[PDB]
């Protein structure tokens, strides 16, 4: 099948 | 039926009534302070008021006044008979425009139920560098996800929703999904591992 | 949220 989607984190200044 | 909202709080009702509402807008919802009673949330003069509705089991009333078998007959009544709904001071409250239950946005880059693998798929074979969309979260019901193409792959960014207030894990909290998308169109967000996630073009739903 | 009391007295 297809690979697991990985969510990301945003860097807030 | 249309103006009833099954699973919202008083704060999401106010924020609904101020964003998508006008003066005279109203909605019904269950009571959170006291289930299972109900609440008329209504907008007048730019502010939001809530009215308790009693459910004994045999009838619905506003803890007084007329008794109705159903919730819709009570609301319909108080929509048709303006004046019948008076605060103690003297000011009457008007039920003029129902606020119909609807999507979080009407914008086309909102795909709704759409998983990360199928969103990844569309964004591969139809998205270009900067194509993005917002979609419901399937690992956190009630929350959302912004999927972006940063070409040569796709990123997902959980958009939290707390009381009809949206952010991407912190920072500013917008009143709608639109304000968030536009603000972060002007103001690209930077992912922890360096990738900068510009939003060039929405991949609208067909 | 502010809750209005309805007057039927």
């Amino acid at each position: 099948a297809s690979p697991e989607p990985i969510y990301a984190t945003i860097d807030f200044d | 039926r249309r103006w009833f909202h099954p699973n919202i709080t008083g704060v999401e009702a106010e924020n609904l009534l101020l964003t998508r509402g006008v003066d005279g807008s109203f909605l019904a919802r269950p009571s959170k302070s006291n289930p299972g009673d109900f609440t008329l949330s209504v907008r007048r003069n730019g502010a939001v008021t809530h009215i308790k509705i009693q459910n004994t089991g045999d009838y619905y009333d506003l803890y007084g006044g007329e008794k109705f078998a159903t919730l819709a007959e009570l609301v319909q009544y108080y929509m048709e008979h303006h004046g019948q709904l008076k605060e103690k001071n003297g000011d009457v409250i008007e039920l003029k425009y129902p606020l119909n239950c609807a999507d979080p946005t009407s914008e086309r880059w909102f795909h709704g139920h759409l998983s990360g693998k199928e969103a990844e798929k569309l964004l591969t074979e139809k998205g270009k560098h900067g194509s993005f969309l917002v979609r419901e979260s399937q690992s956190h019901p009630g929350d959302f996800v912004l999927s972006v193409r940063t070409g040569s792959k796709v990123t997902h960014v959980m958009i939290r929703c707390q009381e009809l207030k949206y952010d991407v894990g912190g920072g500013e909290r917008f009143d709608s999904l639109t304000d968030l998308v536009e603000h972060y169109k002007k103001n690209p967000m930077v992912e922890t591992l360096g990738t900068v996630l510009q939003l060039k073009q929405p991949l609208n739903t067909t």
